[PDB]
């Protein structure tokens, strides 16, 4: 049974507000309900997603380029703003919200995952005096 | 404006990050002036509405006049103005704030000058700023959870 | 089994009638909301030795400003696909004047395949999915938000508002998952309409190359 | 016409006018407001401004290749 | 070292250095992070 990848499966039910399902009754008041949620060791999502009696809206995986190659763009773009939220409001702290927004943004602007590194920044349209600056001077100058 | 409200923040809070403080401008407002909130007041209801209006009508952020140009500055200034109208309501300001007609124009000239001013500076090395903003933060974040 | 088959078939079929439906098709009302046993009384029961052959389930379906521009999808019954079978719908599609053409491809394709449909470019332009991708649809999960497409008379006026020309906006590319739901080319410009919370709503432009 | 640039003197420009005009008083250059008793080149350029009268223009760049120019009469100084 | 280079231009446009446009608005409202603090709207919460 089951998929081949995803090994354990655990299942709790939250008391925070941050898994509730959280409805509007029809006085236009907040409520807060206790659901059960799973969560896995291991990721295959396209096929979980097209299963039976599994919400195929709220769920996502921890992952990025497997969202990347499933969902789309705009959703690694919310997806890397969301984890980056997590985990710098993990203890107590707080950073404005046009950093994670600019970041988030210059680092899926030229339509796929390029990351930050060595080999992400050594593709752009930019000038030769800047790739000399970073360790293959002479090579890619003698190109230019 | 409610309705819309409840689609931008599904989950219900209230805590959001705004341009000039609105409540304790009031407050200001209500010891410049030396109101008494035990008397009637005198301001016509009808001015609270139309100075909301014209209030509203001088925050552009989007200067233009053609469409496409002025949809996105309703895009801009969609959450401030609907903080701005669900504040400055007439009945909130004839029942609790109780401001004379003297203390309405100072504090309508007042929103607009203190929104003004918090504009981004065109040329503030935007990048470099948002690149150690986060790398710090970087530093308080626990090594192995 | 079957209940599984007959299950998936109008799944899958309930997400076509959608995607049809925001490229600006005409698709009655109640095809959206067929539910599951009228689906199983219209067809068939079962498709294991039953009238739903994976045929007489394609569909054709006309645009809402032009009668004239049709478009068709096509359920292969093999689990991979071979040449002349395309070609095959190809001779379905020239005999019926139809260009718009979707294949809905249950397991795979043959690489010779992938060869034989990047050829006809001029004319008969087609659509090669997957059947498990089309048994959700993503555009209504959470984290995607809502795109449109914009006229070639509209996207002159942002170049000319902004003064920009087409190479400084934010790029897309025709790979992704949004960008074939909606059948876009090369060269479009795609509108996105996110909810934020400074602001409260933020419109953003995307180039698809 | 078709000034599309903001009326206020941003943050960076009052600090490039208030050091160039001072440099140029160092230099003997004529001063044009009344000082009474002032010497420091620097506390000069600054009362300058609080007058609106220093005979320099900007010309902001936008980035399409465009400019247009700017007395610094006309600006809004932001402090 | 990634991204040394981006600013805000002179018509409000956050741009790249090869002027590739990033964002229509910094922050996609147009304000700096400086002058902005908390409130409350106070209409979303209530009942009906």
């Amino acid at each position: 049974q089951g998929i081949e990848q995803i090994s354990k499966v655990y299942m709790h039910l939250p008391q925070t507000d941050n898994k509730k399902k959280i409805i509007i009754t029809e006085d236009g008041e907040f409520k807060a309900l206790q659901e059960w949620i799973l969560e896995t060791d291991g990721v295959s999502l396209m096929r979980v997603l097209s299963e039976k009696d599994v919400d195929p809206v709220r769920t996502t995986s921890n992952d990025i380029v497997e969202i990347f190659t499933v969902l789309g763009i705009e959703a690694v773009r919310k997806a890397l703003e969301r984890e980056l939220y997590h985990v710098i409001s993990f203890d107590g702290s707080y950073v404005n919200y046009r950093h994670l927004a600019l970041l988030c943004d210059t680092m899926t602007c030229r339509g796929h995952l390029m990351a930050i590194t060595r080999h992400g920044v050594n593709r752009q349209d930019t000038g030769p005096l800047m790739k000399c600056s970073f360790e293959e001077t002479v090579d890619v100058l003698m190109e230019a | 404006d409610r309705e819309v409200l409840r689609v931008i923040f599904p989950t219900g809070d209230s805590k959001v990050v705004l341009p000039c403080n609105l409540l304790r401008m009031i407050w200001n407002a209500q010891k410049i002036f030396h109101i008494n909130p035990r008397l009637p007041s005198d301001l016509h209801p009808i001015k609270v509405v139309e100075g909301v209006k014209e209030l509203s009508k001088k925050l552009v952020i989007v200067n233009g006049d053609d469409p496409l140009s002025r949809q996105a500055q309703e895009n801009a200034t969609l959450l401030f103005n609907i903080h701005l109208r669900s504040t400055l309501c007439s009945r909130r300001m004839a029942e609790e704030f109780r401001l004379s007609g003297e203390a309405f124009d100072w504090l309508l000239g007042e929103i607009e000058s203190k929104f003004n001013q918090a504009i981004a500076h065109p040329g503030e090395m935007v990048g470099a700023l948002a690149a150690q903003s986060l790398g710090e933060p970087a530093t308080q974040m626990t090594l192995n959870t | 089994d079957d209940e599984e088959e007959t299950y998936r078939l109008w799944k899958i079929r309930k997400t076509i009638m959608q995607l049809c439906h925001d490229r600006g098709y005409l698709v009655t009302q109640d095809e959206l909301d067929q539910t599951l046993e009228e689906f199983k009384a219209q067809f068939g029961d079962k498709p294991s030795e039953g009238r739903p052959r994976r045929t007489d389930l394609t569909v054709l379906v006309a645009h809402n400003d032009d009668p004239t521009d049709q478009m068709f999808v096509f359920f292969p019954e093999e689990p991979k696909v071979g040449i002349k079978t395309i070609k095959v719908y190809c001779q379905r599609m020239q005999e019926e004047n139809i260009t718009r053409a979707l294949i809905v491809v249950q397991q795979g394709m043959t690489p010779s395949a992938k060869q034989s449909l990047v050829d006809m470019a001029p004319k008969y332009i087609l659509e090669q999915f997957l059947q498990q991708e089309l048994l959700i649809n993503i555009t209504e999960h959470e984290l995607v938000p809502e795109h449109v497409v914009m006229t070639k008379e509209e996207v002159t006026e942002l170049l000319a508002r902004y003064k920009l020309r087409e190479n400084q906006l934010p790029r897309i590319q025709a790979g992704d998952p949004v960008a074939r739901y909606f059948g876009i080319k090369r060269g479009q410009v795609v509108k996105i309409i996110r909810p934020s919370e400074t602001a409260g709503r933020y419109i953003t432009y995307r180039l698809v190359q | 016409q078709k000034r599309i640039t903001t009326p206020y003197m941003t943050k960076y420009e009052r600090a490039r006018v208030l050091g160039t005009r001072a440099l140029q008083i160092a230099m003997c250059a004529p001063v044009m407001v009344e000082l009474e008793g002032e010497t420091d080149p620097l506390l000069i350029a600054m009362k300058e401004l609080k007058a609106r009268k220093i005979p320099i223009i900007i010309r902001r760049y936008l980035p399409d290749g465009s400019y247009e120019d700017w007395g610094v009469d006309e600006l809004i100084i932001s402090d | 070292k990634s991204m040394e280079s981006v600013m805000v231009k002179y018509d409000a446009t956050v741009r790249n250095s090869i002027n590739q446009v990033v964002q229509l608005r910094y922050g996609e409202d147009g304000l700096a992070g400086e002058s902005v603090e908390f409130q409350n709207l106070a209409t979303l919460k209530p009942s009906n």
